[PDB]
């Protein structure tokens, strides 16, 4: 399964994925193909915030849904 | 009105399942095809299916970005509306008032040009949220198919083109036809940077496969910004040129009679790309002389043919702004669509099985 | 539901202002606050200043991106509206089921801690399209004023400061405050990496201005992530400590209680960073532990002491899940129990006044 | 009057403006503290398109309004 990658640069990038991938192994794709680490990375899917340790499957993303990659900062 | 909607046959079919699924109580409408459903007294079942397709064309709202603001779930449009509306296409005549050049390149016709937009939905592979009804359509496992592509632009293209082939045939003329790099913009999202020549191809198939079936359409003026090599092709009687205006300076205009053609021997035509759920002007409802669609519908009066009113045309900025009764008193045309409740529904009809635009039930039958 | 929403006596000037702005139509509404105002039947005229604030409260959204998705016009919430809903705070007491550790970092606590949180909502320097109001009050010509923030936080925090003073009197012990880096988030925005140390400095001015009206904040706890220097100060009797989670190891989590504290000679309380037009801990609204506003709603039942509902936490995720008799059906997060519920984001409110002493929203008018 | 962008790198800069700046002015100053020229930038504020030849004040941008950056692209 293929999925969208909104990504920093104002682009969209693609990444072969599986329904049983978590969302960190979907940030280290995202890292591989653009190099922000996943530790400053926040995936959003349609409002939805995404969280390390559940996969694509727990939040029921589609055949080729769209993730916006935010930049990830630490405080309030 | 001053416009009209045509629809394939394949799309009058994708109609008629939607509207008796949702007279089985199978289906549930989108939020604004609900919207625009409220203030019609009539329900599913009451209205003949023209009546459907206009109510689902008047959802469209004047400015919208389908590359990212659409969901495609129930908050907006559902796939089924989505699929639908994507092959609805509208044509109108227009008076071209420069040549179209985007930004600030663009050069006012001395004496302004009689002719003939016709926006056409691209293919949408851009979304901010879930996949798109032509993603699902011309994708497999991510790759771009070709004759799925060529199949959609054929649904959404031929229409027009069986219509301006008449129109040129009731006018003792022949048709040129500009079109842009539809589709090959923001909707083709991470396919940004292959979809030229599919582009291309999906045109050349097109022609080639119906050049009997459009005896009167003469030159066809194609020109992506670049990504393409600037060619010529002979597809039977026609002259189909691929111009990059980036590549080799001094190409004619989309809204210009292209090489060979002037207003004594052709009627101007230019194909507009338009998204699958904003009125003609999308970006100039907004104020925005931006992309295709609103380079097009600012440089052409295609807000007189939408709204009915009379606006001035600005040589300086090269804009079709509005009246000057709502103007004198930053307020673009979606301004004035809001103020006076100007809503868009036209005729609409269907391309037949032998080849005859058709009202939807007589095509239905 | 047992929350208590607090305000300063300058946040009542300005919400007496509104409200007779709005008496004689000088002023109009916002869309979020005039929707939650119709949903009533009395007028701006007839209603006493607490329901008119309780509304105003009410226009809030279970979950919003103050720095992003609001637009500080009529489209949402106007710039009165906006002034006045920063300026208010919330506390409650709360169960705390671990350390408040971000992400998957916690420690599940073996026994829950009997605390209290205090919702405070941070500078607000970020926006997605227009000038927010705590971008109009603390910057000076594209600086940051560290007095103005001061006076800001000040408004903010103290009469939390005051009640949990009072509630630490009440109890017999003393009061160990945990805060954490407030408007360092996305709050700060062009300011990110200038803003830890003016928001550090306006804890320590807050402090040291009213040592003597708080006897009974003992430890206070600051911790940001990053960005700042571990540090120990003695503001009078107050301990305030500086220890950087991040660059400190071993320290003492944000729902855990200070070294030198324990259940027996403190309370525990925490302050939370939260924004100006959402339910305490908005980000688990949507589900998710993130932002320090989320994470210390989930490790906590601050839903069920909002939604009056009784969840159940997991230990496995470290999160409070909506009840069992609900989630019965995909990932039904807490925002889809409050919708189906209809469940509505209003509670008492006092306000701080001269002598500082929290009362009535009328008293303190006069 | 300074005026903040969010940037493609998802972070916000400040920009040093005057009503009377072009946009053209506002996507040179861009250029300068992002890389970006201005021939692949786009300029949206509260959803308004931002086109050049047009000042900052002809938008009714006030003082310490912020304008979202969108990477620009030829076609349609």
């Amino acid at each position: 399964m293929q999925i969208f990658v909104k990504t920093l640069t104002g682009k969209t990038i693609t990444l072969e994925v599986e329904p049983s991938d978590t969302i960190e192994n979907v940030k280290a794709k995202i890292q591989d193909k653009e190099g922000i680490p996943p530790d400053q990375q926040r995936l959003i899917f349609a409002g939805k915030q995404l969280e390390d340790g559940r996969t694509l499957s727990d939040y029921n993303i589609q055949k080729e849904s769209t993730l916006h990659l935010v930049l990830r900062l630490r405080g309030g | 009105m001053a416009y009209q909607l045509l629809l394939s046959k394949e799309t009058l079919n994708k109609i008629l399942q939607y509207k008796q699924n949702l007279e089985k109580g199978l289906a549930t409408p989108g939020k604004f095809f609900l919207e625009e459903l409220s203030k019609q007294e009539k329900s599913i079942s009451e209205m003949d299916i023209t009546t459907f397709t206009q109510l689902l064309i008047q959802s469209k709202k004047p400015q919208v970005f389908a590359e990212s603001q659409v969901y495609h779930d129930g908050t907006d449009w559902t796939l089924e509306e989505e699929s639908i509306l994507g092959d609805v296409s509208v044509n109108m005549p227009v008076t071209m008032y420069n040549d179209g050049g985007h930004g600030s390149s663009f050069k006012n016709h001395p004496k302004p040009i009689s002719g003939y937009l016709a926006y056409v939905p691209g293919a949408l592979l851009a979304s901010g949220s879930g996949p798109t009804s032509d993603m699902k359509e011309v994708l497999d496992n991510g790759k771009l198919n070709q004759d799925k592509l060529n199949a959609l632009y054929e649904r959404r293209l031929l229409p027009q083109l069986i219509h301006f082939n008449e129109l040129a045939r009731q006018n003792e003329k022949q048709a040129a036809i500009t079109i842009p790099g539809i589709g090959t913009g923001a909707f083709s999202g991470a396919y940004y940077d292959v979809i030229k020549p599919y582009v291309r191809n999906a045109l050349i198939h097109i022609l080639e496969k119906h050049k009997d079936s459009l005896p009167y359409i003469d030159i066809i003026h194609y020109d992506p910004y670049m990504g393409d090599e600037p060619a010529e092709k002979k597809i039977g009687h026609m002259s189909f040129r691929v111009s990059p205006s980036g590549v080799v300076r001094g190409t004619t205009g989309q809204l210009d009679y292209p090489l060979g053609s002037n207003p004594d021997t052709h009627i101007l035509v230019s194909i507009v790309a338009w998204d699958h759920f904003s009125w003609p002007g999308n970006d100039y409802w907004g104020g925005a002389r931006q992309t295709d669609d609103g380079v097009k519908a600012a440089s052409t009066d295609t807000m007189g043919q939408v709204t009915g009113a009379t606006g001035v045309y600005d040589k300086k900025w090269g804009r079709y702004m509005p009246p000057e009764s709502f103007t004198k008193d930053m307020s673009d045309w979606g301004d004035y669509v809001r103020e006076n409740g100007i809503v868009f529904n036209g005729p609409v009809l269907a391309l037949d099985k032998s080849g005859k635009l058709d009202t939807l039930e007589n095509v239905a039958s």
